[PDB]
């Protein structure tokens, strides 16, 4: 129960973007900024 | 008008713990069966106050600091404290805001007011109806003007025991004064009663003063203007850690203030009210 | 992964597209310590008026930032700067702009429209009529405005002009016309942005299916069916055990739903093998 809560609350780490959902960065960020935090919340949550 | 009483006495500055005081549903998420631990602008627990015995002379108006927000408790017979001017300087030389109940309507102003020294409720004694705002006498590049739906409300003098409470919880961020609302019904001889009671919020005001100081609207009374028995306090609110136990409901239940003890702090660790018997790690210092 | 089926819009009364006249056609502004508050409320908006306008040239918003509506009221406020002051009008950054003069709020953010007025508003010994706060005792707060024309108190201390070593809190901007682009006034539109919805339409509820969803203040894909959540009269939605949206009050009609996700899952194959058939079975 530990290790699934853990994997669900590093769902809410930004990892140096602006927040931590990638549909706010999709769809209310211009497009050059939405890639490079895209691009930061992939390669955090992946390696999480 | 701006008038002045024969005499402004100070309060008798009783002290008094506030327990369970200053709680509000901050959100409007809907969450239950659940433990939520946040923080905000909140009254921590046991909170030394100081109980504004407003009594027949004695009428503690003057400028109190907000710097942030307030908590306001009232235990009410009279219906004392029913108006709050925000602002900075309260004078007539920056903006400010006068939320009155003047048993009416709510009315909410935000302008370079003509303040008065003594912000009161000029209101008739031996009935509880008002002649005039004495707070303010006219007004200047405004930015909001509010009034909100009819009532009525009895602000005679009353005697007895307090048979009123009322918590409020005032905030600024973004405009937006966010006022919010506590009430339950009492019988209280002197100054608090403690208890757990939750807050509502009611108003969302896009304001736009500098609000750096409050003055509590007292009502006066007088048949040359008096008072008479209202226990009020002033609490600061915090951006403190606490935990929100969730019934089925979504009411607010119980809490805890994860910074007035060792034992608090670890029940915020734990993330629950109950705690087995052990050693357990907690923060670094 | 189940592939989505209907689009669910559910908003309360639904206006036009308003006409903005306080947003793009406004002659004079004032200073930006009393900056004139004009307000937009009860409008489908999308702002392209800020465009579409033969009064500014800067057209930028703080340019995907424009359709950043399902909220409370625009404030379209009114106010000439300098140049080189353009730039601290921002949520937050506090230069003598956003710190003393005039603050955005962050929730949501609209549109810092100005227009180069250099033949207009200023002249050339510097338009100094126009001014801005330096020194106060005290930052703003977002969203807030001074309308002190009062002599001011540089450290709190009763020293106030007339009084000696008694400062002024307004600086001249320098409104020069013989100067470059960093000292010329810009007149100033900034859609304050803290009701009006841009993706604002009606459609059904089409419950019970995998679908699109737009609320007020809720997107997303789901299954939509009516849910007994006991709502607080100052509640807009739910959440789950976890930190993910559940359940929603209608904007329009104040059904309370559960929202399910879509269905999704993986494959097994079964097989005994190509030796001994050709064929599967799916899991
Ligand atoms: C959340 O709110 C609901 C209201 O919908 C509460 O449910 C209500 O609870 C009361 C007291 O438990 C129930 O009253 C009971 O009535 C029976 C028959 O009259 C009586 O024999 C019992 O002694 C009791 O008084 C009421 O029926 C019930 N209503 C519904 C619709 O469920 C619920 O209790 C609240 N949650 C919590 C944790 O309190
Ligand atoms: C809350 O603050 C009050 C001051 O307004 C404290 O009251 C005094 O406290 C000092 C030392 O703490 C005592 O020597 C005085 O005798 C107290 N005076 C009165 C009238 O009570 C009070 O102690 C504070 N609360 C706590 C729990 O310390
Ligand atoms: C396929 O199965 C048969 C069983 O009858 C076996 O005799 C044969 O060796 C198998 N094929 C191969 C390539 O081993």
């Amino acid at each position: 129960a530990q290790a699934l809560n853990t994997l669900v609350k590093q769902l809410s780490s930004n990892f140096g973007a602006i927040s931590s959902v990638l549909n706010d960065i999709l769809s209310r960020l211009d497009p050059p900024e939405a890639e490079v935090q895209i691009d930061r919340l992939i390669t955090g949550r992946l390696q999480s | 008008r701006c008038t002045t009483f024969d005499d402004v006495q100070a309060p008798n500055y009783t002290q008094h713990t506030s327990s369970m005081r200053g709680v509000y549903y901050p959100d409007e998420i809907f969450r239950s069966d659940t433990l939520y631990l946040t923080q905000d602008l909140f009254l921590p627990f046991y909170s030394n106050v100081t109980g504004f015995h407003t009594i027949n002379h004695t009428f503690g108006n003057p400028v109190i600091p907000f710097k942030d927000g307030i908590y306001f408790a009232a235990t009410e017979k009279s219906n004392v404290v029913r108006g709050w001017v925000f602002g900075s300087t309260m004078n007539n030389k920056s903006q400010s805001v006068i939320i009155i109940n003047n048993s009416t309507n709510v009315v909410i102003r935000a302008c370079n007011f003509e303040l008065c020294d003594n912000p009161f409720f000029a209101v008739s004694k031996p009935m509880g109806t008002q002649t005039h705002t004495m707070i303010f006498d006219n007004a200047f590049n405004c930015t909001f003007e509010y009034i909100s739906d009819a009532f009525s409300l009895d602000v005679s003098e009353k005697s007895g025991n307090f048979k009123h409470l009322r918590e409020f919880v005032f905030k600024n961020k973004d405009g937006f004064l966010y006022v919010y609302k506590g009430y339950q019904p009492i019988d209280v001889v002197r100054d608090l009663p403690s208890g757990f009671n939750t807050l509502k919020p009611i108003f969302k005001l896009p304001l736009g003063i500098n609000i750096t100081n409050f003055r509590a609207i007292l009502t006066a009374f007088s048949p040359i203007w008096g008072t008479s028995a209202a226990a009020y306090f002033v609490g600061y609110l915090k951006p403190t850690t606490f935990m929100l136990k969730y019934d089925e409901n979504g009411t607010i239940t119980d809490a805890v203030d994860c910074s007035q003890n060792p034992l608090a702090e670890l029940k915020c660790s734990v993330k629950s009210f109950e705690i087995d018997k052990g050693i357990y790690q907690t923060s670094n210092f | 992964r189940v592939v989505p089926s209907g689009d669910v819009v559910r908003f309360p009364n639904i206006t036009n597209l308003c006409p903005f006249g306080e947003v793009f056609n406004a002659t004079k502004f004032p200073s930006v310590y009393a900056w004139e508050r004009k307000k937009i409320s009860n409008c489908v908006a999308d702002y392209s008026v800020l465009y579409n306008s033969t009064f500014f040239s800067t057209f930028k918003c703080y340019a995907t930032k424009l359709n950043d509506l399902c909220f409370s009221n625009v404030y379209a406020d009114s106010f000439v700067v300098k140049g080189d002051d353009v730039r601290q009008i921002a949520p937050g950054q506090t230069g003598v702009i956003a710190d003393y003069n005039y603050k955005l709020p962050d929730d949501f953010m609209g549109c810092v429209l100005a227009w180069n007025t250099r033949n207009i508003d200023a002249t050339s010994t510097g338009n100094y009529n126009y001014k801005y706060r330096y020194l106060r005792h005290g930052k703003l707060r977002p969203f807030e405005r001074d309308i002190s024309n009062v002599p001011f108190s540089p450290d709190g201390k009763p020293c106030t002009p007339p009084a000696l070593n008694c400062y002024w809190p307004l600086n001249d901007y320098g409104f020069y016309t013989t100067t470059g682009i960093g000292y010329q006034p810009y007149r100033v539109v900034v859609l304050s942005f803290e009701t009006v919805c841009g993706p604002k339409l009606s459609t059904d509820l089409i419950k019970n299916q995998c679908v699109n969803f737009n609320f007020n203040g809720l997107t997303g894909t789901g299954v939509l069916t009516p849910s007994s959540k006991r709502f607080q009269p100052f509640q807009q939605f739910g959440r789950d055990v976890s930190d993910f949206t559940d359940s929603v009050r209608d904007p329009k009609t104040s059904e309370i739903l559960d929202i399910s996700p879509c269905a999704f899952g993986g494959v097994s194959v079964i097989t005994p093998g190509t030796n001994a058939s050709s064929e599967v079975a799916v899991l």
